[PDB]
């Protein structure tokens, strides 16, 4: 179960930033995928998940509105985009995946290496 | 021995006290000198944990936690004492939960120092599996209880037997729990939060302690997905309790004990009765201005109705009043007190909402002066209808010696409103100025307050606030729950699909909440309801202010509706009267509050003008 990630780095206030994760190794469609924010020295905190919610993909409260996670199951791929970035998300993203289709994405079993985001 | 039996008690008002002379401490070192105290908030909140787990122990012990019985007491006798026996097993697993992950939770945060008091994080969890022990004594004694009167199944020797080795295996070998993990069992997929919900449901309408409830729905959901989690979720079973805003439950309910029991409500009632009472329907003013100058210092309907009741009915029926209306009115006028500030429900809804409580309590004092106008109108009407007879007027020098003697009661709200609103004073610092100048007036200027007195009314402040502790501890343990799956989405697009502009979805919204307020009581219906029906109104475009006065407003109603009115009972018991006759009285009465309700459901501009 292989999670390889892509995107980040530096920008300022309101630079929408996009990340994407290609997940392999397993059924794109059964396991639940997402991402997770740690800040440095913090403790983990959720962002988003598709596949875990049974309606609408799940949102943190500080990242709701202006995060949206998409999904292309022909190349097994999700994407995170990123709107009005606030100095306060300077922090590593993880993609995480995991065979329970709960809406926890700091607690699923998988997780990638992970990509700095830095705002200005 | 009987001092332990009676522990909870010198216990909580010790550290009730100690807590009030450190807040108390804190604000006049704040205020008189220009050197405030630093360890003075998070010492006070830290107490605070151990008196709430205090009045939860005392709950259990007492049986008063608060259940929805509509259908409880329904079945027959022989079938209700299974689900009563099944009912104490789930309260049993809540507990053994509680302990477990408290032990855990205090062994996990050795490390975590507080800055100011210098001292680890655990002294504070520490109160969690500490007094759970005391918490399954009492449930042991209480079950003992339960089988005395035959109202259980299972000899409790057999309980003391199940508690025992459940606490063994929790705390020896808890592998053996793994057997209960229904994870192993049902793959429910992504859908498993509309099982457990419907299961709570199930669990609610069988009698089930709301409280308890919720735990016993969160330990569903976390066993049917994955156990791995609930070692980092109940954390919000402490967390939730070490909040400066919840202090100021405990003091609001102790300033309206203080403020009946040291003999002040016949003082305000004598000077409203000077005041007005020569007017046509005037002994009906009194009663609703006797209300409205007691809202300002009590935040609850019932002590309202128990203090000032068989005063105001006595004086109404010196006059010729007839029973229904004196019933009636004197059951209506009880609602003005959780809308003028200081109200409980209104920080219960603050700390639900995450929402500020001085605009909250700014915001719900006008519906109050609306509620009252509109009231001393209908009763006017009404008594001139009837053409009741007018008092004669009270003579000059009694309407300023009642005023003098009733002259440092009615600074209290000028204390409390004048100080949220000026902003001199948060809400908890106005409850503790509160509170210190009710002991001022009842022990040193009326001289009514001993301290024996003074401590047992420290004692059951305690016990009421420890009803709601629990509760609020555990809606802040399932509302992660029921958000992160976003339940309240789907139902906020089932109404918009219903509700076309969102003044429809106002009516509906007050539709519900006046169906659901005729059968389950306000309180258990606040955490019922509210924690699924704020997000909607956040979504909605609704403001949560605004929405919280509305919904104060539209339970307070839910107490004079009569299949399950408490302001009814509590009227009926102290006015020796049937509930039928004050059911009957207070329908003419639910005009002027329906019409408050409307107005302020269509103009919202009139509730958040002092916010703003
Ligand atoms: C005469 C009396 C007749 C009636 C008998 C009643 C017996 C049932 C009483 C219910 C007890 C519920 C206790 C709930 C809290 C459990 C406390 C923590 C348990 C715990 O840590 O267990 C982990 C997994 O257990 C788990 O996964 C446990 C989860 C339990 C959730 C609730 C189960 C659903 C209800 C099933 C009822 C069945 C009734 C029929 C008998 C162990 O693992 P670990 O990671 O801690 O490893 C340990 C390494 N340190
Ligand atoms: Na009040
Ligand atoms: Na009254």
């Amino acid at each position: 179960v292989q999670l390889q990630e892509s995107g980040g780095g530096l920008v300022q206030a309101g630079g929408s930033l996009r990340l994407s994760c290609t997940t392999s190794g397993f059924n794109f469609d059964d396991y639940a995928i997402g991402w997770f924010r740690q800040a440095p020295g913090k403790e983990r905190e959720g962002v988003s998940c598709i596949h875990c919610t049974a309606y609408t993909p799940y949102y943190a409260r500080s990242v709701r509105d202006r995060f949206t996670i998409s999904s292309d199951n022909a190349t097994n791929t999700v994407f995170l985009q990123m709107n009005n970035l606030r100095p306060e998300d300077t922090a590593v993203y993880y993609c995480v995946a995991d065979a329970t289709r709960y809406p926890y994405p700091e607690f699923y079993d998988y997780v990638g290496q992970g990509t700095q985001v830095t705002v200005s | 021995m009987k001092v332990f039996n009676k522990l909870e008690e010198w216990l909580g008002g010790s550290l009730f006290i100690g807590m009030f002379v450190i807040l108390v401490m804190q604000i006049f070192s704040r205020q008189i000198f220009n050197s405030p105290l630093i360890w003075s908030e998070e010492l006070s909140r830290l107490i605070f944990v151990y008196v709430g787990l205090l009045g939860v122990s005392m709950g259990i012990r007492s049986q008063q936690h608060i259940m929805i019985d509509f259908l409880y007491a329904k079945f027959p006798k022989s079938m209700q004492k299974i689900i009563f026996t099944i009912i104490q097993i789930l309260i049993l697993a809540c507990l053994i939960f509680f302990l477990y992950f408290g032990y855990d939770l205090f062994i996990k945060k050795e490390e975590i120092e507080i800055v100011s008091l210098g001292i680890s994080m655990k002294w504070m969890y520490l109160a969690l599996p500490l007094i759970t022990l005391l918490m399954l004594v009492r449930f042991y004694q209480a079950y003992s209880e339960n089988y005395a009167q035959n109202k259980v199944y299972i000899k409790p020797i057999f309980i003391l037997a199940l508690m025992i080795i459940l606490v063994l295996i929790a705390f020896i070998k808890p592998e053996l729990f793994k057997i209960l993990k229904l994870s192993n069992y049902f793959d429910l997929g992504e859908m498993t939060i509309y099982y457990v919900l419907i299961a709570w449901l199930v669990m609610i309408f069988f009698g089930v302690p709301v409280g308890w409830s919720l735990l016993v729905a969160c330990i569903l959901y976390f066993a049917l997905t994955r156990w791995k989690v609930v070692y980092f979720a109940a954390d919000k079973l402490v967390y939730s309790l070490d909040s400066f805003s919840l202090l100021s439950v405990p003091f609001f309910i102790l300033t309206g004990i203080l403020m009946n029991g040291a003999g002040i409500t016949e003082r305000i009632f004598n000077f409203a009765k000077a005041m007005l009472g020569h007017y046509t329907g005037g002994m009906g003013h009194v009663n609703v201005a006797a209300s409205l100058i007691f809202s300002g210092m009590s935040g609850s309907a019932i002590a309202d109705a128990g203090g000032l009741g068989q005063l105001e009915i006595k004086a109404m029926r010196d006059e010729g009043y007839d029973d229904d209306i004196c019933g009636g009115l004197t059951a209506a006028s009880c609602i003005i007190g959780p809308l003028v500030p200081p109200s409980i429900s209104m920080i219960i809804y603050g700390v639900i909402a995450n929402q500020s409580i001085a605009k909250l309590f700014l915001a719900g004092f006008v519906p109050g002066f609306l509620t009252t106008i509109a009231l001393m109108i209908m009763n006017y009407f009404v008594c001139k209808k009837r053409g009741y007879k007018k008092t004669a007027k009270a003579s000059p020098k009694e309407r300023w010696i009642a005023f003098k003697k009733s002259f440092w009661a009615l600074l209290t709200p000028i204390l409390i409103i004048g100080g949220i609103f000026s902003g001199i004073f948060t809400p908890t610092e106005a409850a503790v100025i509160a509170t210190f100048y009710s002991i001022i007036l009842g022990g040193f200027i009326y001289k009514e307050l001993t301290v024996k007195s003074f401590f047992k009314h420290c004692v059951e402040a305690v016990a009421i606030s420890g009803v709601t502790v629990l509760m609020i501890m555990t809606v802040t343990f399932f509302g992660d729950i029921i958000a992160r799956e976003q339940v309240a989405m789907r139902v906020a697009e089932i109404f918009i699909k219903y509700a076309t502009s969102p003044m429809m979805v106002l009516v509906m919204i007050n539709l519900l909440l006046l169906f659901l307020g005729m059968f389950i009581d306000a309180l258990a219906l606040q955490f019922l309801v509210l924690p699924m029906l704020i997000p909607i109104a956040e979504q909605v475009g609704i403001d949560l202010v605004f929405f919280g006065v509305m919904t104060t407003l539209n339970m307070m109603i839910g107490i004079l509706t009569p299949p399950m009115g408490m302001a009814l009972f509590v009227v009926a018991q102290v006015g020796k009267m049937s509930v039928s006759t004050v059911a009957k009285g207070v329908l003419p009465f639910l005009l002027p509050i329906f019409i408050t309700l409307v107005i302020i459901t269509i103009f919202p501009q009139i509730i958040l003008f002092l916010p703003n």
